[PDB]
Order: C-alpha cells, then sequence, then structure tokens
C-alpha cells in the first residue's frame, strides 16, 4: 500500500550521521521544490537547503539538505512539508473566506 | 586583544568607476603619516563620501561540522559597535622602500592594500583577518 | 490555411474572432488596430493570429474535386 | 609542457609548493641553506651524466663546453642549470632583503666556526618578524618545489 | 528591504531576503502565526472567465507554484480521441482532429473519472471516463440563392462548420448525471472548418480529463499570470510644465497634478506598467525612484470556459497542499 | 575526452568553456555579485545535483548582511569540501587588463579586476573569462587542475 518508489535517500551522498542528507523525489518538479527549499530554510537548523533537476527528460528531483548538529535532515524535510501543508491551509482559508465576503 | 591593527583614517577619493555596487576608496592615515589604505567596499551598505573619517581596524577573531556557523543572536562580539565587518585571507607582503612595507588582503575578492612602517604593520601575520570599519 | 483555435503563446481562444474582425473591417469599416482591440485581443500574441492570418482555406477550396468548377 | 617553450613553469610550481608546504611554525631557511638543500637534491642528477668525446673516454674538465662535445644529455643539464638559477635568484632575494633590515646576508656559506647566526645583534621582536614576514622559505617548500 | 528597484539598466533586489541566516538577529523564523497575521488577499474583480485577486505578504516561490499548478496540473476535460466516417474535406484529418482537441468544453472536471491507460482499448472508455461528442454536417448549394451574391454563406447551405455542431451523446448514466450541465463547447464561435457542396465531416470525439504538462489543450486558463505591485517615489517636488512631461512618461491615470500646489503625485500605481521611460530624461534622475513590491502579488486568471477562475486557484492551492502531504505520509527508502 | 582535453599543436587546452560559460561565469564572479545563504546554497545544489556535500565558507561581508561574493562560489566549484584533492595555486591575466595607476603597484591591484589569483583553492582577485576558464591558455584553471 505505502508508495516505496516515491522518495528515496542516497546513501552515496549521506553523512553517517544524518546531519547531511539527499533525498530522490520521482514525479516532481520546480513547483514543489522551490517551495520546499524556501520553506525548509526558514528552519533556524538548516544550513544547506537546495533542489536540482538533473535532466528534463527525467522526471526526477534530488533536493540536499545539510543542516547542524541539533536535528537530522530526514525532520527537517518533514517539518518542511508540515509547514507547506499549514501555508497553504492559511491561504485557502483567507481566500475562501474573501471569496465569500464579496 | 585580539586588534592586530587600528587607525583612522581620512578618505581622500573614491572610484565607483565600472562598478554600481563597489566602489574603491583611498584614505591616508591621520595619526602616521607613511600609513595609507586602498580599499574596496559594497557602498550601498556602508555609503562611503569623500573627506569622510573612518576608523579601520584589523582583528583575528570576534571574541571579546566545519562549514560556517553564525553567532548566535545575543553574544556579545566586536562587530556590535562597528557599522561594516569583512572576513579575508592576508596573501602577500610587499616592500615598497626601508621601513615601508604593504600588505594585501582579499576579502572574497574586494580588496585592501594597508602600506606603514614595519613597526605599526608588525602584528600582521598572513592568515584570516576581520576588518572592522566604523563611521 | 484557416484561423488557428488557440493563440500560440499564452492560449487564448482567438478562432472565433475572425467572422468578427471581417465584419468590423468590411460593414463598420474600422481599421485594423481598433477591430482587435473591439474584440478583447489587449496582448499582443493574440493580435498576431488574426492580424498575421493568411485566409488560404478560400483559395483552396475553389479547387473543390466533387463538384463542374 | 607547461611553460613558454620550457618544461616547466617555475613561478606556479613554486607558488604551489609554497601553499601546500604552508606552515606558520616552520622556520625559515638562510639562503645558504637554500643554496645547500637544492645543491643536495641537483648534484647527482647531474652527476650521473657524465660527458664523454667522440672517441668514448672521459673529458677533462678544461674543455667540458667545447662544441665537439656536445652530447644528447644538454638539455637535461640546461634544465639543471636553470632550475639552480632559479631557486639561487630567490636565495639573492631574500639575502638582499636581509642586507636590507640591517642584517648579514648569508648568500655565500659561512665560515666553519658554525657557532649560531644573528643571536644578538639582531632584534628579535622589530627586525626578525619583518624578514619573517616578506620571504620565509622552509626546507619542506624548496624540497617540494624541487 | 522588500523593494524591487527599477534602474535604466538593471533590476536590483530580486531575491527574498526573509530567513535566519541573512544576518545576525536570525529572524524571520517560519511562524504560522505570523503568516496568518501578515497575508492578505484582496478580490478587486470576479468575473465569469476572468478574475483578478491581489496577494499580499506571501513569498514569490508559493504564487510561482500556485501559477505553475494553474498552468499544467490543474485538469481539465478535452477531446483526446477522434474517429473519421468519410471526411471529404480539404482540411486533412490530422488538421481537424487537433483543431477539435482544442476547443474548449465546459464540462466540470469532478464529473469524470481518470482513464486507466494500461487496460485495452476495449474496456479503456466507460460512462465515466469518457464524453462522446458527434459531428455530422453536410453541404449543399442553396436553390434558393440570390442571383449575383458572392457569400458563401448565401451561396451554399452548411459552408461554416462550427464548434456549436459537436452534439452531445449521453451513454449509460450519463444521461441522468448530465441531464441538468449538459456537455457544450466554451466558445460556439470556433470556425473548426469550411466546406462546399458535395463535402461531408462525420466523426465521434471521445473526450476525457487529463493535465496541462501532457498537452495544452488541457490547461484550464487562457493565461494565468501575476505582476508585482508597482511603486513610484518622488523624492523632491515636480513642478510646473515638467510635472506635465512627468504626466506622459506614464499612463494617463498614473500621475495626476495636484489643483492647489501645481505638482505631481501618483495616483494609482496599478495601471503603472513599468515602462521606464522617465529614467530617460535626465532632468528627472534624482527625482523619481521606481520599484516594485516583492511580496505584492496581483495574480490575473483568465479561465477557458470549462470552469471558475476562482475554482482555478482553490484547486491550485488544493494540489499544493496534497503534494506536501503525500510526500509527508511517505516512507523514505534506503 | 578525459585523456585529451589538450590539443597537441601546442599543448593548451581545447576542452574548455565555451559562449554562454564564459558570460554565465563572468557575471557570477563579477565584483558587484553578492549572494545570501540560499541563492549560495541554491546555486551549488545547481552545479551538483544535489549529490556533492559542500562545507560553506564564512561570508565576505558579516555585520550588516551575511553575504557571499560569486568568486567563493567558484572557489567551491573548485574545492567542494575538505575531502576533495583539488588544490590548484595560479596568477594569470584577462583578455582585457588595464594597469593600475602607479607602475610599483602590483598586477592585482589593477582596474576592473585584470588580474586573478588563486591561492589553495579560493579565488582572491581577477574575473572568470575566457582567458581562466576558456580554451587556447595555459595558465587556465582546467589547466591547472589537470
Ligand atoms: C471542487 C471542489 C470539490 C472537490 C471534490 C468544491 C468543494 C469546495 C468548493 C469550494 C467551496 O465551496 C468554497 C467556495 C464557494 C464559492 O461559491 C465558489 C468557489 C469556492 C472556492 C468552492 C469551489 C469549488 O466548488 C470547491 C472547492
Ligand atoms: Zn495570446
Amino acid at each position: 500500500e505505502p508508495d516505496r518508489e516515491k522518495i528515496k535517500l542516497l546513501t552515496q551522498a549521506t553523512s553517517e550521521d544524518g546531519t547531511s542528507a539527499s533525498f530522490q523525489i520521482v514525479e516532481e518538479d520546480h513547483t514543489l521544490g522551490n517551495a520546499l527549499r524556501y520553506v525548509i530554510m526558514k528552519n533556524p537548523d538548516v544550513e544547506f537547503c537546495g533542489y536540482s533537476i538533473p535532466h528534463p527528460s527525467e522526471n526526477l528531483l534530488n533536493i540536499r539538505i545539510q543542516t547542524y548538529g541539533e536535528t537530522t535532515a530526514v525532520d527537517a524535510l518533514q517539518k518542511g512539508l508540515k509547514d507547506l501543508m499549514d501555508l497553504c491551509d492559511v491561504v485557502e482559508s483567507k481566500f475562501t473566506e474573501k471569496i465569500k465576503s464579496m | 586583544s585580539n586588534t592586530l591593527f587600528d587607525d583612522i583614517f581620512q578618505v581622500s577619493e573614491v572610484d565607483p568607476g565600472r562598478y554600481n555596487k563597489v566602489c574603491r576608496i583611498e584614505a591616508a592615515s591621520t595619526t602616521q603619516d607613511q600609513c595609507k589604505l586602498t580599499l574596496d567596499i559594497n557602498v550601498e551598505l556602508f555609503p562611503v563620501a569623500a573627506q569622510d573619517s573612518l576608523t579601520v581596524t584589523i582583528a583575528s577573531s570576534l571574541n571579546l561540522t566545519r562549514s560556517w556557523r553564525p553567532p548566535q543572536a545575543g553574544d556579545r562580539s566586536l562587530a556590535d559597535d562597528y557599522d561594516y565587518v569583512m572576513y579575508g585571507t592576508a596573501y602577500k607582503f610587499e616592500e615598497v622602500s626601508k621601513d615601508l612595507i604593504a600588505v594585501y588582503y582579499s576579502f572574497g575578492g574586494l580588496l585592501m592594500r594597508l602600506e606603514g612602517n614595519y613597526r605599526n604593520l608588525n602584528n600582521l601575520k598572513q592568515e584570516n583577518a576581520y576588518l572592522l570599519i566604523r563611521r | 490555411m484557416i484561423v488557428p483555435v488557440r493563440c500560440f503563446s499564452c492560449g487564448k481562444v482567438v478562432g472565433d474572432k475572425w467572422e468578427s474582425y471581417l465584419n468590423l473591417l468590411q460593414e463598420d469599416e474600422l481599421d485594423e488596430g481598433t477591430a482587435l482591440s473591439r474584440l478583447g485581443l489587449k496582448r499582443y500574441c493574440c493580435r498576431r493570429m488574426i492580424l498575421t492570418h493568411v485566409d488560404l482555406i478560400e483559395k483552396f477550396l475553389r479547387y473543390n474535386p466533387l463538384e463542374k468548377r | 609542457m607547461e611553460g613558454n617553450a620550457q618544461p616547466v613553469n617555475f613561478n606556479r610550481s613554486w607558488d604551489h609548493a609554497y601553499n601546500i608546504t604552508f606552515n606558520n611554525q616552520d622556520k625559515g631557511l638562510l639562503p645558504y641553506a637554500i643554496m645547500e638543500t637544492a645543491n643536495e637534491i641537483l648534484g647527482p642528477l647531474e652527476e650521473r651524466l657524465v660527458r664523454y668525446d667522440n672517441s668514448g673516454c672521459l673529458v677533462k674538465r678544461e674543455d667540458l663546453n667545447k662544441a665537439e662535445y656536445v652530447d644528447q644529455y644538454d638539455a637535461e643539464r640546461d634544465f639543471y642549470h636553470s632550475l639552480r638559477e632559479y631557486i639561487n635568484g630567490k636565495a639573492t632575494a631574500l639575502a638582499n632583503l636581509r642586507k636590507s633590515r640591517g642584517m648579514l646576508g648569508l648568500l655565500e656559506p659561512p665560515a666553519k666556526e658554525l657557532q649560531g647566526i644573528d643571536p644578538d645583534e639582531t632584534v628579535p621582536d622589530n627586525v626578525k618578524t619583518s624578514v619573517s614576514q616578506l620571504y620565509r622559505i622552509s626546507e619542506k617548500s624548496v624540497r617540494k618545489f624541487l | 528591504s522588500n523593494i524591487v528597484g527599477i534602474e535604466y539598466n538593471r533590476v536590483t533586489n530580486t531575491t527574498s531576503t526573509d530567513f535566519p541566516g541573512f544576518s545576525k538577529d536570525a529572524e524571520n523564523e517560519w511562524n504560522v502565526e505570523k503568516f496568518k497575521k501578515d497575508f492578505e488577499v484582496n478580490i478587486s474583480s470576479l468575473d465569469a472567465r476572468e478574475a483578478n485577486f491581489d496577494l499580499i505578504n506571501i513569498d514569490t516561490s508559493i504564487a510561482n507554484a500556485f501559477r505553475r499548478i494553474m498552468i499544467s496540473e490543474v485538469p481539465s476535460v478535452a477531446a483526446e480521441y477522434v474517429y473519421f466516417f468519410n471526411n471529404t474535406s480539404v482540411i486533412q484529418d490530422e488538421v481537424l482532429a487537433h483543431r477539435i482537441g482544442l476547443v474548449p468544453l465546459k464540462v466540470d472536471p469532478d464529473m469524470l473519472t481518470w482513464v486507466d491507460s494500461n487496460l485495452p482499448d476495449d474496456e479503456k472508455f466507460t460512462d465515466e471516463n469518457t464524453i462522446v461528442l458527434s459531428l455530422n454536417v453536410k453541404c449543399t448549394r442553396n436553390p434558393d440563392a440570390p442571383k449575383g451574391s458572392t457569400d458563401p454563406k448565401e451561396l451554399y447551405n452548411n459552408a461554416h462548420v462550427y464548434a456549436r455542431d459537436l452534439k452531445f451523446e449521453p451513454q449509460g448514466r450519463q444521461s441522468t448525471t448530465f441531464a441538468d450541465c449538459p456537455v457544450v463547447p466554451a466558445d460556439p464561435d470556433i470556425l473548426l472548418a469550411k466546406l462546399r457542396p458535395g463535402q461531408e465531416i462525420s466523426l465521434k470525439a471521445h473526450c476525457i480529463l487529463g493535465i496541462g504538462g501532457d498537452h495544452a489543450k488541457f490547461s484550464p486558463v487562457s493565461t494565468a499570470s501575476y505582476r508585482l505591485l508597482p511603486q513610484i517615489n518622488i523624492l523632491q517636488p515636480i513642478k510646473g510644465e515638467s510635472a506635465r512631461r512627468f504626466q506622459k512618461c506614464f499612463p494617463p491615470g498614473v500621475i495626476g497634478i495636484d489643483e492647489g500646489s501645481d505638482e505631481a503625485y501618483v495616483k494609482d500605481a496599478r495601471k503603472d506598467t513599468v515602462s521606464r521611460e522617465v529614467l530617460r530624461y535626465e532632468e528627472f534622475a534624482d527625482k523619481v525612484k521606481l520599484g516594485r513590491v516583492r511580496n505584492h502579488f496581483i495574480f490575473n486568471v483568465e479561465s477557458a470556459g470549462a470552469m471558475t477562475p476562482e475554482e482555478i486557484f482553490f484547486k491550485s492551492v488544493r494540489i499544493l497542499k496534497n503534494k506536501a502531504e503525500y510526500l509527508k505520509n511517505c516512507p523514505i527508502t534506503q | 575526452v578525459k585523456n585529451n582535453l589538450l590539443t597537441p599543436k601546442s599543448g593548451e587546452p581545447i576542452i574548455a568553456a565555451t559562449q554562454d560559460f564564459i558570460t554565465g561565469s563572468y557575471l557570477i564572479s563579477h565584483k558587484d555579485s553578492f549572494y545570501d545563504r540560499a541563492t549560495l546554497t541554491q546555486l551549488l545544489s545547481m552545479m551538483s545535483d544535489g549529490i556533492e556535500h559542500f562545507d560553506i565558507p564564512p561570508p565576505a561581508i558579516m555585520k550588516p548582511y551575511y553575504l557571499w561574493t560569486g568568486k567563493q562560489v567558484f572557489s567551491l566549484l573548485i574545492k567542494p569540501n575538505h575531502n576533495s584533492p583539488v588544490v590548484i595555486n595560479l596568477d594569470a591575466k584577462n583578455k582585457v587588463f588595464v594597469p593600475p595607476k602607479s607602475k610599483s603597484l602590483p598586477n592585482e591591484m589593477s582596474q576592473n579586476d585584470g588580474f586573478v589569483i588563486i591561492r589553495g583553492s579560493q579565488i582572491l582577485s581577477g574575473v572568470m573569462d575566457k582567458s581562466v576558464l576558456g580554451d587556447g591558455k595555459k595558465h587556465s584553471v582546467f589547466y591547472t587542475i589537470l
């Protein structure tokens, strides 16, 4: 049932303690990479958040998150996704309130 | 304590030629006649005008993973009472004449030539250093 | 040979403005620059769709093979 | 070839050797020490290139540079001579600035007493540190360059 | 600052600078309460085919994500397969099929199911995932025609095959689900083909739903775009005839002249398309400064007629949220 | 391709930066190019496809904001982290070199960043152009690395 092919942790690029990691995401492009970069970069514990599309022919996205020693990169990625969900919920609520107002 | 050099300079000219954010200023030391300074400064962050006095100091550390971590907010450093702090490497000590040497610093591509008697520039040791400038 | 259904650049449907454009130039005697503005074509990418269109369908239909010419 | 019709670029190699062997705790070398290190490295290389005449016997020292005794090893000898001349130029610059700072320029090897050099007549804080700043050629640097 | 400055030769301060690590203060940490307090939406116009609304105090990445999702990720219904019976037109079959696929259809995408591609063609199309449109046009010479007429609409009967000729054929339960909302093209005046006597078109189009990234015919927006709010700062007063010249450097409704002091002032910077004409003249140097607010976006979403633009924007926000949720729920494989 | 980076006509590089790569490198290394940490990190992920590990150096400007110069970006391009063994030192002139005001001043004190100096792996002066990243010159970065 769970999608094991969606997001992968590239072992050849990660760190021993999990502080630095690189994730490969399938069927994604700039429209999520840029938002994840902006949200994760707002985490005080993250010093390196950056995404790349290695080839336009491949629907693929590599995102690298390197942190300090307080939190791992997986926790940073999960927190960034949760904060992106919260941002979308806030935008949705404000938009529907303004549509219902007028 | 960590201050290798400290002197007050008077700016004689500003050359903004072919550039929109970085200006090459030339300054003469008021206290010492021999010391002169040629420095590249981001003019947008630190606006410099002609005939403006400014204090220049060179320090080894601002204290009173391997990637760089910012200092925590609320700590006390030498940068608190300065307006423009730069980080760079000394890569060249040369001689102009007797009793007069020139030191070259590069703060990631922005240059500084500091010329003066080797008695005053005895503390520069060809290493990484902070350049603190105050108006 | 016939007017495109959609503007190439943005995607606005300009295929339904051709007959109205021809009517505006023929009947109302408006200039070409005002007829385009009257049809809602503000972006220049849509304006060049029916300002540069060569209607070759009428010339090709002169040689119909299923009816004497 | 990495130079202007030369097998090696001397300036870039010297800068590379100085940078990759940089150490602020390493004591600098006097010019005669630099020349001695260069001679120790380059001696057996040009001493194995013995010059033979056309007959097949050794050539006397008084006529080593004659035209009729030119061999196929003259390029290597010229390269070694140029390398020694470059190292001697660096040592000469160091000796000249040592002379300019009111010190003894030991371009030539000193006498046999070897009781120490510049112990007290040279001011420690003022003029040792200056010549240490402007030129500090270590044994590791010259060995790596060679 | 948050003002993208506009100069005569370059554009300055274009990158967002709200994150810890930009300064020693370590501020602008992500707080959902601060974002909820600061974010604003202002609707300026809401028609059936066009919406104009300002998003205030939001980052550029999220607005660009909304734009990209509206363009290429919001599904809509367009013709995908065309089956031809006796296409006698001078227009080729491929061209006619492409034109029919390019028309917009007024179908709510929520009423259709995605088509499973790996299924065989015998059972790929069901009544829940396919809309069948029938076209049948024959052109005959008009007997009761004017003697000296040259118009093709009077010499012939069906010389123009339009988009409104695409009749809707219900299949199965679509006879009940599509009872109150029949399938019609959003632009019935689209000129699909031209005919002459003896020529005939007869075809059946199977229409499915897809995303705009696969093909541009599935994009539900004519254009979805944003522009930053312009900002004109008059640093020193501009008086007299020069003020009139200062009025001619901008669109007419942008900058006006006060009756009392006879000095120019900005009246409506929204109308100011940035043509930067005022920076050409040396007299207005060190008197006017132009910029754009970096966190003030003016979305102008024009729909293709399938559904309302506000629904498109809401679906884009929902799609971004669902992407984030799906990535959050997925396990990470080594 | 890796073993044929130099033409045998003169030994100069032939596989190097071309048009639209020299211009982008010049605009990155231009003196008024200052990047914050977000832009720096994005650029570093852009050159490595989100694979390589990058050790962020301390910024060139610290008090008003934290800004990195594009020369530091190219220093990271040459040497990403401490595990990388690439340490190259070179001094070279650009295509357009305007000499400094006084002849006693060295070449790095020139206008328009004419002289490029790389020590360790850090770029201390100059802009990257066809003379430093392109073909036809024996003082280029890629030639030194090779
Ligand atoms: Zn258009």
